[PDB]
């Protein structure tokens, strides 16, 4: 019920008002970047990286501390994503879909690791500025205390969800399956069990049991093997900006507070648009660039964010878009009944655009989902 | 058939 504007002055405010004063210092040089940044920002009190921050590239003069500043957070951003400290991996191909490595304890620092990574967002938070390192929906949502959901698992695991929605839509009692409340799990070679429940080795999922059995079932998905990681990154970041002062955003809406709002180019997102039963020549299709050139820029990201699932764009723009499965351009398929609203394949970058009868109904079903569905 | 794509949502939970 609140806009975007209002929850970003009302953050910023808070962080204004619990600021300190004076300075921090942090010098690192550009070969040594992560080294140097993760002993001086963990040796530091976690208060005082809300200070004014003095960032140092050592070597470079060409200085500007707001432009230094910018640049450190961007270059760091990417660098925790260096595979030489087994941090994080990518749920698909073409580095889709960053989560935490189960394996990082491989790197027997791995949690101090976290901790500073977490310190490190939520500096870039409290001072304004914007990070690259390209976190999904799902690990924004678990910042803001939101739970994963069954739509979630289709960006990280469509054929698991895949799976549970058969589940969900079929008589368990009337096909033959036999699934009990238990997972395995494999790290570093060492084969561990996980009990979904108490004594869910013994419990077979029924009919009267699916529901409860999916929704253990999806928060599992999306945290295991890296729940001490997790708590981690929390921590670190909690001990800097409080999360409690994210109070008001969604998981969309943060992404935002940290990637930072671009000028989406109208353009080259036509141009690699593809279609599936609809054509560029589609009644629908024009009436869907009609409610998108109508749009300003920020429900355009907000577009962006339903659809792929993030606002962040690739080197060379919409032609070189990633899904699940590899690259993927942005595509609308003409899935749905008028009376459903048009809902989001993000691991697809699709769009089931429902055949509408009019313009006015299109726009107006377009900007309730893009704005209160996933 | 229909315990074609059970035994495929089996294997996948
Ligand atoms: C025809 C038939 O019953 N097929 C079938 C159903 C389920 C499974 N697998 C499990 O129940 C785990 C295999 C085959
Ligand atoms: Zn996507």
């Amino acid at each position: 019920d609140r806009s975007f504007r209002w929850k970003y002055h009302q953050f910023r405010f808070l962080c204004h008002s619990n600021a300190l004063p004076s300075h921090v210092k942090i010098s690192v040089s550009r070969q040594t970047l992560f080294e140097d940044s993760f002993q001086q920002i963990m040796n530091m009190k976690p208060y005082d990286l809300r200070r004014r921050l003095y960032i140092i590239m050592r070597g470079e003069e060409g200085l500007d501390y707001g432009g230094i500043a910018r640049e450190w957070f961007f270059l760091l951003s990417h660098e925790v994503l260096n595979p030489m400290y087994c941090l994080f991996e990518y749920a698909g191909k073409n580095n889709y879909c960053l989560q935490i490595n189960p394996a990082s304890s491989i790197n027997p620092d791995h949690l101090t690791y976290f901790r500073f990574i977490g310190r490190f967002i939520a500096m870039a938070l409290y001072h304004g500025k914007f990070i690259d390192t390209g976190f999904t929906l799902p690990f924004y949502k678990r910042m803001l205390n939101k739970r994963p959901t069954l739509k979630d698992l289709e960006s990280i695991d469509p054929e698991f969800y895949n799976s549970i929605v058969w589940i969900k839509e079929n008589n368990l009692e009337e096909c033959g399956l036999e699934l009990y409340f238990i997972q395995d799990m494999e790290i570093l070679g060492k084969v561990t069990t996980h009990e979904l429940k108490e004594g869910g080795e013994s419990i077979r999922v029924t009919e009267e049991n699916k529901e409860e059995y999916i929704m253990l079932l999806t928060d599992w998905r999306f945290t295991r093997g890296v729940e001490e990681q997790t708590k981690a990154f929390l921590d670190g970041f909690n001990e800097v900006a409080p999360l409690e002062w994210l109070r008001y955003f969604d998981e969309k809406e943060l992404e935002l507070m940290l990637c930072g709002m671009q000028e989406i180019d109208m353009s080259d997102w036509q141009k690699s648009t593809i279609y599936r039963h609809y054509t560029k020549n589609s009644k629908q299709i024009q009436w869907f660039w009609q409610v998108v050139k109508e749009m300003d820029n920020e429900k355009r990201i907000r577009l962006l964010q339903f659809v792929t699932g993030t606002c962040r764009l690739p080197v060379g723009g919409f032609a070189e878009l990633i899904g699940s499965n590899g690259p993927q351009k942005f595509c609308i398929d003409k899935v749905g009944k008028e009376t459903w609203l048009p809902r989001s394949h993000t691991c697809f970058n699709r769009l089931d655009l429902p055949p509408y009868k009019s313009y006015e109904q299109l726009r107006e079903k377009l900007l309730y989902a893009i704005e209160e569905t996933e | 058939r229909r315990c074609i794509q059970a035994a495929r949502v089996c294997a996948v939970l």
